[PDB]
This record gives structure tokens, C-alpha cells and sequence, in this order.
């Protein structure tokens, strides 16, 4: 493998470099937030509706009552996590009706009124590009009753015990949020992050912007339409390589099948026998007499809370991974869009 | 659910609801005649051991409490099931295989066991289920001359495997000089005899053997025990007994193609999903009724007594075991006002609840 | 009679039980027949007994209706029930019968005791015909399959999965099989089973439509 | 041992959890490696003036 | 002479992977961005390489911080003696004392042990009448060794989960240090921090 191409500066003890010209580049980071809250009913996945099962699961103690409560903190976590990155503005901002913001072309990331969820362009295509499982935040019990088709694998896992809850902030509520701090970042610059929003041209923003990284402000006034072009240029360069490029959102998409991945595999799970004579526990209950049954559905039990242990331990590491991840994002909303950072490649 | 007599401001999850069954259904096949055990469990002479007999049984109706009456034995030794739910639910075929051996090697008789009767007569498998019948049988299987009618093999090339059978009669030859049919130096027959006599010891006595051999249902069943069918109802939770395996759920009519050889539609989670029905040869999709989780919306006790129940992820004109509908599941208990406050209790989609005078009562918003 | 080898092209699979699954993948373990495999041509005009050996696939793609049944065992010279299969415009009777028949098996169109006696639809009816013979645990099973076949070169690609027909109740130490002739000539195919792993697809209609043999190269592994 | 294998087959999948989760932790490990050390673009050399 | 521990791990069905980065590799990242930083200061950071004489870039270091540049200028080679004396300090310390390298020290002591457990794991009888699946096999019949090896299945499969756990609590913790490191590597070198402490 190739570590790049050789290079050699020419240093001299008498010599220097000094850029003649500029270019406005815009890049993109994608940063992982929540994950899916789901929640776990022991009776029915180890059970299901047997009265022998749950007379010998009573014997286990409270195992359930902490992978219930462990699963439970997680799905506050996530919404908590969303609060902390995303609600950091106090007011709903709104920007005028007058689009002119000296040259800088902001309709790409701006909503529009066209379409109920008043998102924007750039935000349409990163709905349409992460494909979701649409698991259970939808209710589905209506259409899983009724059998369609093929069966689905969203109502094995209902049918299991295995449901998503929906998080407390929709959709359009982030939008909401989003479009408020690009409205204060737009209008008011890094004043509205510190007290009230207090109003600047956009042009006389962007000098103070020159002066924060050691360049002099009349670089700007005597360049102002290459750098609104150059800045118009690099947001159609990231509409087009949104629309070409599919594998930049490979997080979120990672996200979303880690998750899928654990549910399909704990539903998987109930096929196995675990040294029994039969992974049916209907089966076992017919056939056998009492303590035989007993010592069968014991080895289930045990099989089958082990799994569940499993799942549960995965998750609460992985939700810590995630919420390392919206701590930095709630840091990176905090110091580039309310502020300008001087940390490099922060 | 707390186990607290005190409970703070929140929204808890308690329980679950799930819609219990009304009726009971016995789906079994209609079939009148009655297994003939008691020719195979009472004959004057059973057949020697490598040469024991199996008898088929299929289209007829088994009883099995008339086993202790035609013979007199201890142990109903079964291995994949149990001798008191066998009554209950049913199988394909039933296999018979009779013999008499001694005493020492009924402990033979069994899945995974080696030696004289288990390498070279009779071979058991390991995933074998059935009931193994042995008895005592020394005033009909005994002359004080000694019994010579019956025979055992103890000299094979190879051991034998499962369900096989050897009549063969031909000198052996343990030797590099062939026998050529002629019984002399290093030449033996393999057919030796028990030769019983009432003076033996305890273990030395005839044992009388039926080994029952039941097959699971992959097939449609011809052998049922005695169980009164019961008629079939639809779009009702109920509990269900289709050919021996019971359950509880919803039956509908089903648009799945089944393959003539197919009786069953098994899940990926490994259960049974649609059914055929033994009586009329109809296909129908089973589907557990509805449930769904409970979580009851409270302030505190210091506060109010008052609560509102949120029933997860249903669409409550299914509710029982204000009204407004959410996307979380729908809300009973709380009226839904058309303003907007801070968010007090979380519950869904951007959906909360809150404890406001304008009397005092449990209010929904956004 | 004349010997010649073709390839087997991902032919010879059958339902591995009695369950409706639609819309899944599954793996199961059972006596298959691998995929490209080395099957043998044969051409009878004129005969050892061809070895049983852990079952047998067989096929034939004669539009004249000549071959006609089989006898499994070990002799086949009487002394031993092995089997016996007639299948002409009448009924399609499988017996256990022997019958002390002689070494060419050809029918005419001018015995002992006996336990099975089975009647139904006549299997044979552009007809090629497939079938699967297996003895374990003392239990003789039979699959079967037709498919019309355009182009009659050699056999053709594609799936077409092999349903069961007829379970025997018995049948010990089978390790020869032979074939019959009817004249007034017959080819056929014989592959062998080996316990191969396998990964089957149904469809929305349950019915096979793609396997993968989990022990041919490394991409079908990276695949299972 | 086969008759080990074969009695490690009726435990389900929890061996392909763990391969997996080694995997993860193997692969993240250079992915640890290049976010630390590959932040420059182009190999520079010191001239040989030092 | 002796049966080693990591041939004893290996023959068990433990297994160590390469890196994908040789040393060499690392060494010409590590030498790539020192050749930046003395040839260029921050500049090979943000864009192109600009070339600058190394007192005037120290001198805009020291203007960095609240001194003016003359202080640079006017006292060169006191600070060029008093750098070349900490880096021969930081050699001496480096070849006189070996416990500043503990915590790299610790990384590979942790792996070592975790995998020596696992091993060693493999003796224990968890109930069943031995550790050994040849004498289990041997002295039973088959109803009573599938029950021991049961045991022994159960027993073996918990250790191994319970490895698997630790090992991923441990990466979790690799993972925030070398993002620390890597945040580091980017405020550091790559540029002058004004954060104290950092
Ligand atoms: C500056 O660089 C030149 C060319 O490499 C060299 O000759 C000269 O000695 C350097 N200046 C000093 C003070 O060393
Ligand atoms: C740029 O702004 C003009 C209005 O001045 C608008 O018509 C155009 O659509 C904008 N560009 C893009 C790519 O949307
Ligand atoms: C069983 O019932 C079905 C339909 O009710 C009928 O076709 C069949 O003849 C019956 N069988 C017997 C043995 O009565
Ligand atoms: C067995 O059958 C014979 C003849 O039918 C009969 O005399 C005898 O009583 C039967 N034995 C029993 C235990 O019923
Ligand atoms: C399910 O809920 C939706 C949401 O209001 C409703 O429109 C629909 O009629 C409900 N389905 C029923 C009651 O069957
Ligand atoms: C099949 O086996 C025969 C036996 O020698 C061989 O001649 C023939 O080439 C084989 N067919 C192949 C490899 O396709
Ligand atoms: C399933 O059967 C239906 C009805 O004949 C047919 O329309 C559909 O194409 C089939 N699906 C397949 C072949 O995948």
C-alpha cells in the first residue's frame, strides 16, 4: 500500500511562501446522534403465554427487572442525547422574506413551504439516501394481523415481544431546530449564541470572519463576488456529489443495521434447542410428563435469558459509543455553528 | 411494579394486556377402528431374535391403558415420550418388533448400547422414541429339557445397523482357511442357543419384549388415540389442538399454496404459522390475538391519585384486555388541548403530558 | 453397454421435509447430489449390477417410454425380497416380490410371498424425469420430478426441485441396483449422493428456486 | 471431537456474535491506527542542509 | 526445550493478526509530519506547504503567545542551548528510567493475561467427572458423555463470552485514547494550541 506521493519543500534560510490567492471550500461531517429505543417483554419471549414457563421463570429472581431497567435507560438516553445536540437555541428564529445575503446562496439549505415537512433540499436528499427498517415507532399490529403477502420480519419480532418506541422529537421538530440556528447563524452571526440576537449584514460578518483567521477585512469588500460564487459553486458541488455519491452516509446507515441485526438474531435465537428435545415449548408440554418437561424447559430458560443478557450487555455498549458521538457533535454545534473555532481540523 | 407505596412524576411501564381465549378446538382425524395390540401383546410364540417380527399399525384408534391388562409387566419404558400422554396427542405410524431374550441384555435394549444382542441381533437408533416393554416369561418360555426354539447370532463380520435384520444362516469363518460349508477346524455356527430352564438363576430368565417404535407427524396421521373432535370456528382467539400440538391464536383462512406433501408452515423463529386441518383439507393461517404494553402516566402521590394509561403501539379500537390517538399508541385518560407548554412528561411523538387547573386534571398537548 | 460421462449442471435437489417456509433462506444437511458433478452416460443396446452406494440419483430423457422400473438389493437372483416396479398404461404397482428374472430385463408387449402392493397415478405420463433413491434408517425414499425439457442435448441448467412419492416402510442392505428394457435402445443417467451441506432459497410461493452446495469452491462457503 | 461439534450446533448463534464482535474489534483497531498517524496528504523529506 | 505460552495459545484455537500499518510505515508518517513541522510550521496543515526560515516561524510561535518577536531575535542562541539541553535531558531520562512507558507497558501486559486465562480456562472441570473429551468419550457411554460434555460446552462458552465482554470494554477504552491522541496530533503539531493545559 501507498502511504502518498513524495514531497520535498524547498527550505532555505532566506526564503518564504506567501499565497497569492484563495478558494472557499465546503465540506461535509456526518456525526452519528440516537440510535433506536426498543424494549424487551421477558414473559412472552421466553414463554409465550405458558403458565408452566412462567411459574418456572418466577424462580430466577430479577434478572428481567434490570435488563427491563437497563433498556429503559437507554431509550431516555437517546432522547436526551437528541436534546443535548439539537435543542441549544432558546428562540425559533426566522429569517425575512428579503433571500439577499450579499451574494451568498443559502435556498439549497433554507426550507421551503412546498411540502408539509418544511425541510430543505440538501436535508430531502439525506432522508431519501439512509434507508430505514421503519420498525415499530409506526404502529404496525393492524397490518401484521393481517397476513399479506409474506410475513415480514418486523412482525416476528412484535409477535416475539420485541418492540421500538418513537422518539419524543419528531422529524419536523429537528427541522424546526435546524432551520432556528441557520436563521440565527445567518442573521445575527455568533451574537445570538452568547445573549440576544443582534443583527448584522451578512458582507460586514464575513469580514469579521476574515479578521478571526489573520486576514485583513478590505480582502473580503474588494473580493466580495468571487467569494460569494466560490461559496455558491462549493454548495452545487455538495448537491451533486449528494446526488451521485451514495456511500458518504455510511454511519447512519450502520446505525440503523447494527440495530436491525440484534433483533433479527434474537428472534433467530428461539429456534435453537439448547440440549432439549424440542425448541417448541407447546411440544415439550404435550409429550412429557412434569418433572421431565420441567428439566427441558429449564435448559430453555436458561438458553433463552442468556441470549437475552447478550443482546442487552451489546446494547449498553453500544449505546456508549453513541453517546460519545452526540457529546461531540453538541461540542462541534457549540464551537462551529455558534461560534468560530481557532482549533485545527476542529 | 415499584415496590414502593409512594410513586414520583413520570410515565412507568407496569404490565402488558393480552386478549384471553374464548372457546376450545379438537381438530383430529375421523377415524373409527381400533389398533390391534392385543394380538401383539398376547401370542402363544414370539419369534427369535434375529429374525423378530415387525407389525405395522396405522387407520385405527389406540388405546394404550389396555397394555397393563393383556400383559404383566413393571416398567412402561419409554425414551421421546411419556406413558401417561399418550392418550393425548397422536403419530403417523406405530411399529411392533417382538422377541424373547435373557435377562442380562434387556438393559441392551436401549439407544447406545453395544454388546451381544445391541452389535449383532438388534440395533436400536440414537434419536429413537418409543416404549420398550419387557416382562418375565419363565412358565411359557421354559421346558426343564431346555428351550431350544430360540436363537441368537454372536458371530457377524460387522456390527449392524438400526432397524436391520439378518435370517442368513451360513459358517462363519474366523481364519485364513475357508470353511466351505463344512462346520470343522475354525468354523462356527453363528446361531447359538438360549436353552432355558426353570432352575436357572434370575437373570438367566426368558424376557418377553415388544418394543413400540412411534414415528413424529411429517405425514398425515393415520393413528389417533381416543379424543372427541370439536367444530371449527374462525376470527376468534381460542385454543386450538390440530393432530397432537396445541396452541393459542387467531385462525383465518389462508391464500398460502401449500404442496400436497405439506401439512405444516413453520416461522423463522421456529413456530408453527399455518396449519392444515385434518378433517376438511382446508389451509389456515395462525395468528396470536392482540396484546400489546400497558404504561400508566402519574404525578406524584403527593399531588394526585389521578392517572392516564397509555396503551403501546395499538390502534384502540382493539383496546380492552378522554380517548386521544396518538403515534406512541393512544391515550385514555387525558384530554388533548390545542396549546403548547414545556414539555412536563414525556410520552411519544412529540406528544407530552402535564397536571393543569384550567378543577385539577391530567391535559395532553404537543 | 456404452459408458460416457456429462456433467451433472446444478441438478438433483429435493425437498428435505413435509414444511411450507416461503420468502427464507435455509441450510440444511442431508444426502445430496454435488453440484457439477461427474455423472455417468449410459447406453443400453445390450450387464453387471451398477452399485448402491449412500443412494442414487437417476434420470432419463426418453420421449419413447421405455425404461421401466428397477430392482434394489444385493443378489436379485431370489432367495431375498428386493423390489419391483412396473409402470405401463395400467397401474403402477411396486412389489417386494422377487422373482428369479433373468440377467437382460426386457419387457414383452406381445411370485413367493409379497407384503407391498401400492396402486396410484402412473408416474410416467420433452419428458424428462428425475429420481432420488435413499436408504436410511431402514427407511426407502423416493423423489420424483418431470420436467419438459427443450432442447434434448445433454441436461439442462436450471432448478427443478424433487418432491417425495412413495415412503417404504423397510429395506435392508441394499448395495446393487439394476435397470429393465421393454421391446417389441434406453440411456440413462446415474449420479451419486454424498452428505453435502446445502442452502436452499424459496420463493414467495414456497416453492425452491436456488440452492448453493457449501463445499464446491470458497465463494460458495463465503456464501453459506 | 465430532460428537462435541455436533452438540455445540443445538446453541444457536452465539459464536457468530462473538467472531463478529472480534472482527469489529480488530478492524477498529486500524481504523484507530490510520486516524492517528495518516493525517498528512504527501510525504515531505527534510533537504539534506540541517 | 519447552512448550511456549504462545504456542500453547495457538494450538487451542487462539490467534494473533498483524496490523495492517508496519512500523515502517508508522515511522514515515511519524518523519513526514516532523518535515512539515520544521520546514513549514503550520501552513502543511491547512492547505500547501509554505516554506519559512525556523527562527522567523518561532519567532511568530513566540508571537503566539503574548511576547513580541525581538525577545526571539535578541536572544537566539540562549534558546537554541536551552532546547538542545531538554532533548538531551529527555535522552538521558529515556535511557537511564523505563517507567514512564507504563501504560503501553500495561496494553500488551492486559492482552497477555486475558489470553493466558482463556487458556488455562480450558482445565477446569465445571462438574462434570474431567477435563478431557477423549476420556469422557472413552470411560462412558453415549447418554452419560453427552451430559459431561454439556457441562464442559457450557462452561468453555461462558469463559469465552466472558473474554469477549472485557475485550470489547477494553476497545472502547483504546478507542477514546486514540481519539485523544488523534485530537493531539491535529492541535499539536499540527498547529499552536491556546488551551491550558493541553
Ligand atoms: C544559510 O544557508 C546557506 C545555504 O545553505 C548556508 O551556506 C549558510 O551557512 C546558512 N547560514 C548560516 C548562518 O549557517
Ligand atoms: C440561487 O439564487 C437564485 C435567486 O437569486 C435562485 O433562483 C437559484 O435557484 C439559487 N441557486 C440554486 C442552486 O438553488
Ligand atoms: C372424514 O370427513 C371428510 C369430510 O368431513 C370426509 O370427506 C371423509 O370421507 C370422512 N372420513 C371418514 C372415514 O368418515
Ligand atoms: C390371549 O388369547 C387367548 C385366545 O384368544 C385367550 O384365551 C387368552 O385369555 C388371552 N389372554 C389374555 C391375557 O387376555
Ligand atoms: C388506525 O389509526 C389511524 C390513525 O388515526 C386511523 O386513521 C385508522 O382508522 C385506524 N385504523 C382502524 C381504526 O382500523
Ligand atoms: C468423469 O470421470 C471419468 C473417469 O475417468 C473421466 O474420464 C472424465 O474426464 C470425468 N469427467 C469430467 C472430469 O468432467
Ligand atoms: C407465484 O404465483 C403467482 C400465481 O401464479 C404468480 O403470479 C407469481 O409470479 C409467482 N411468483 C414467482 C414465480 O416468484
Amino acid at each position: 500500500m501507498s502511504l502518498g506521493a513524495e514531497n520535498s519543500v524547498a527550505y532555505s534560510n532566506n526564503s518564504i511562501a506567501i499565497p497569492t490567492n484563495f478558494t472557499i471550500s465546503v465540506t461535509t461531517e456526518i456525526l452519528p446522534v440516537s440510535m433506536t429505543k426498543t424494549s424487551v417483554d421477558c414473559t412472552m419471549y421466553i414463554c409465550g403465554d405458558s403458565t408452566e414457563c412462567s411459574n418456572l421463570l418466577l424462580q430466577y429472581g430479577s434478572f428481567c427487572t434490570q435488563l427491563k431497567r437497563a433498556l429503559t435507560g437507554i431509550a431516555v438516553e437517546q432522547d436526551k442525547n437528541t436534546q443535548e445536540v439539537f435543542a441549544q437555541v432558546k428562540q425559533i428564529y426566522k429569517t425575512p422574506p428579503i433571500k439577499y445575503f450579499g451574494g451568498f446562496n443559502f435556498s439549497q439549505i433554507l426550507p421551503d413551504p412546498s411540502k408539509p415537512s418544511k425541510r430543505s433540499f440538501i436535508e430531502d436528499l439525506l432522508f431519501n439516501k439512509v434507508t430505514l427498517a421503519d420498525a415499530g415507532f409506526i404502529k404496525q399490529y393492524g397490518d401484521c394481523l393481517g397476513d399479506i403477502a409474506a410475513r415480514d420480519l418486523i412482525c416476528a419480532q412484535k409477535f416475539n415481544g420485541l418492540t421500538v418506541l418513537p422518539p419524543l422529537l419528531t422529524d419536523e421538530m429537528i427541522a424546526q431546530y435546524t432551520s432556528a440556528l441557520l436563521a440565527g447563524t445567518i442573521t445575527s452571526g455568533w451574537t445570538f449564541g452568547a445573549g440576544a440576537a443582534l443583527q448584522i449584514p451578512f458582507a460586514m460578518q464575513m469580514a469579521y470572519r476574515f479578521n478571526g483567521i489573520g486576514v485583513t477585512q478590505n480582502v473580503l469588500y474588494e473580493n466580495q463576488k468571487l467569494i460569494a460564487n466560490q461559496f455558491n459553486s462549493a454548495i452545487g458541488k455538495i448537491q451533486d456529489s449528494l446526488s451521485s455519491t451514495a456511500s458518504a452516509l455510511g454511519k447512519l446507515q450502520d446505525v440503523v443495521n447494527h440495530n436491525a441485526q440484534a433483533l433479527n438474531t434474537l428472534v433467530k435465537q428461539l429456534s435453537s434447542k439448547f440440549g432439549a428435545i424440542s425448541s417448541v415449548l407447546n411440544d415439550i408440554l404435550s409429550r412429557l410428563d412434569k418433572v421431565e418437561a420441567e428439566v427441558q424447559i429449564d435448559r430453555l430458560i436458561t438458553g433463552r435469558l442468556q441470549s437475552l443478557q447478550t443482546y442487552v450487555t451489546q446494547q449498553l455498549i453500544r449505546a456508549a459509543e453513541i453517546r460519545a458521538s452526540a457529546n461531540l457533535a453538541a461540542t462541534k454545534m457549540s464551537e462551529c455553528v455558534l461560534g468560530q473555532s481557532k482549533r485545527v481540523d476542529f | 411494579t415499584l415496590k414502593s407505596f409512594t410513586v414520583e412524576k413520570g410515565i412507568y411501564q407496569t404490565s402488558n394486556f393480552r386478549v384471553q381465549p374464548t372457546e376450545s378446538i379438537v381438530r383430529f382425524p375421523n377415524i373409527t377402528n381400533l389398533c390391534p395390540f392385543h394380538e401383539v401383546f398376547n401370542a402363544t410364540t414370539f419369534a427369535s431374535v434375529y429374525a423378530w417380527n415387525r407389525k405395522r399399525i396405522s387407520n385405527c384408534v389406540a388405546d394404550y391403558s389396555v397394555i397393563y391388562n393383556f400383559a404383566p409387566f413393571f416398567a412402561f419404558k419409554c425414551y421421546g415420550v411419556s406413558p401417561t400422554k399418550l392418550n393425548d396427542l397422536c403419530f403417523t405410524n406405530v411399529y411392533a418388533d417382538s422377541f424373547v431374550i435373557r435377562g442380562n441384555e434387556v438393559s441392551q435394549i436401549a439407544p447406545g448400547q453395544t454388546g451381544n444382542i445391541a452389535d449383532y441381533n438388534y440395533k436400536l437408533p440414537d434419536d429413537f422414541t418409543g416404549c420398550v416393554i419387557a416382562w418375565n416369561s419363565n412358565k411359557l418360555d421354559s421346558k426343564p429339557s431346555g428351550n431350544y426354539n430360540y436363537l441368537y447370532r454372536l458371530f457377524r463380520k460387522s456390527k449392524l445397523k438400526p432397524f436391520e435384520r439378518d435370517i442368513s444362516t451360513e459358517i462363519y469363518q474366523a481364519g485364513n482357511k475357508p470353511c466351505n460349508g463344512v462346520a470343522g477346524p475354525n468354523c462356527y455356527s453363528p446361531l447359538q442357543s438360549y436353552g432355558f430352564r426353570p432352575t436357572y438363576g434370575v437373570g438367566h430368565q426368558p424376557y418377553r419384549v415388544v418394543v413400540l417404535s412411534f414415528e413424529l407427524l411429517h405425514a398425515p396421521a393415520t393413528v389417533c388415540g381416543p379424543k372427541k373432535s370439536t367444530n371449527l370456528v374462525k376470527n376468534k382467539c381460542v385454543n386450538f389442538n390440530f393432530n397432537g400440538l396445541t396452541g393459542t391464536g387467531v385462525l383465518t383462512e389462508s391464500n398460502k399454496k401449500f404442496l400436497p406433501f405439506q401439512q405444516f408452515g413453520r416461522d423463522i423463529a421456529d413456530t408453527t404459522d399455518a396449519v392444515r386441518d385434518p378433517q376438511t383439507l382446508e389451509i389456515l393461517d395462525i395468528t396470536p390475538c392482540s396484546f400489546g404494553g400497558v404504561s400508566v402516566i402519574t404525578p406524584g402521590t403527593n399531588t394526585s391519585n389521578q392517572v392516564a394509561v397509555l396503551y403501546q403501539g395499538v390502534n384502540c379500537t382493539e383496546v380492552p384486555v378522554n380517548v386521544f390517538q396518538t403515534r406512541a399508541g393512544c391515550l385514555i385518560g387525558a384530554e388533548y388541548v390545542n396549546n403548547s407548554y414545556e414539555c412536563d412528561i414525556p410520552i411519544g411523538a412529540g406528544i407530552c403530558a402535564s397536571y393543569q387547573t384550567q378543577s385539577q386534571s391530567i391535559i395532553a398537548y404537543t | 453397454r456404452t459408458q460416457s460421462y456429462t456433467n451433472s449442471f446444478t441438478r438433483g435437489v429435493y425437498y428435505p421435509d413435509k414444511v411450507f417456509r416461503s420468502s427464507v433462506l435455509h441450510s440444511t444437511q442431508d444426502l445430496f447430489l454435488p453440484f457439477f458433478s461427474n455423472v455417468t452416460w449410459f447406453h443400453a443396446i445390450h450387464n453387471p449390477a451398477l452399485p448402491f452406494n449412500d443412494g442414487v440419483y437417476f434420470a432419463s430423457t426418453e420421449k419413447s417410454n421405455i425404461i421401466r422400473g428397477w430392482i434394489f438389493g444385493t443378489t436379485l437372483d431370489s432367495k431375498t425380497q428386493s423390489l419391483l416396479i412396473v409402470n405401463n398404461a395400467t397401474n403402477v404397482v411396486i412389489k417386494v416380490c422377487e422373482f428369479q428374472f433373468c440377467n437382460d430385463p426386457f419387457l414383452d408387449v406381445y411370485a413367493n410371498n409379497c407384503t407391498f402392493e401400492y396402486v396410484s397415478q402412473p408416474f410416467l405420463m420433452k419428458n424428462l424425469r428425475e429420481f432420488v433413491f435413499k436408504n436410511i434408517d431402514g427407511y426407502f425414499k423416493i423423489y420424483s420430478k418431470h420436467t419438459p425439457i427443450n432442447l434434448e442435448r445433454d441436461l439442462p441448467q436450471g432448478f427443478s426441485a424433487l418432491e417425495p412419492l412413495v415412503d417404504l416402510p423397510i429395506g435392508i442392505n441394499i448395495t446393487r441396483f439394476q435397470t429393465l428394457l421393454a421391446l417389441h435402445a434406453a440411456a440413462y443417467y446415474v449420479g451419486y449422493l454424498q452428505p453435502r451441506t446445502f442452502l436452499l432459497k424459496y420463493n414467495e410461493n414456497g416453492t425452491i428456486t436456488d440452492a448453493v452446495d457449501c463445499a464446491l469452491d470458497p465463494l460458495s462457503e463465503t456464501k453459506c
